[PDB]
């Protein structure tokens, strides 16, 4: 991605630690996500993706 | 995800388009549902559409005694 989208996700993710800290990322490219992103803060996973295709197995189970 | 909300039922409506049944049967959707068919009349019976019941019974001829008595 550009720059006007990274430098607010290397700061709004430091909006949630609060303890002064000096915070360091990864970067892993997966195409099977077909259209989200996940992260990883410690053991968090907070999961927006094309996980939600599945989700709709409620319209098929009655 | 409300664009996935939008997106799954737009593409319900395009199935709401439907002239003969199945869009993509083939030779699949055609032999199974008459593979089917037979299956709920192979070992349940021949039956037509409106025939009534139509038949007839005997019931039990009432023999009588002989007896010479006193």
């Amino acid at each position: 991605l550009d720059e006007a989208t990274l430098t607010e996700l290397k700061t709004v993710l430091k909006s949630f630690l609060s303890k002064g800290q000096i915070l360091k990322l990864e970067v892993k490219v997966d195409p099977s996500i077909m259209g989200g992103m996940i992260v990883r803060i410690g053991e968090k996973y907070v999961d927006m993706s094309a996980k939600t295709k599945i989700q709709k197995l409620s319209r098929a189970m009655r | 995800v409300q664009k996935l909300f939008v997106d799954k039922i737009r593409e319900y409506r395009t199935k709401r388009q439907t002239s003969g049944g199945p869009v993509d049967a083939g030779p699949e959707y055609q032999q199974d549902l008459d593979r089917e068919l037979f299956k709920l009349k192979q070992m349940y019976g021949k039956a037509d559409m409106n025939t009534f019941p139509n038949f007839t019974f005997e019931d039990p001829k009432f023999e009588a005694v002989e007896k010479p008595q006193s």
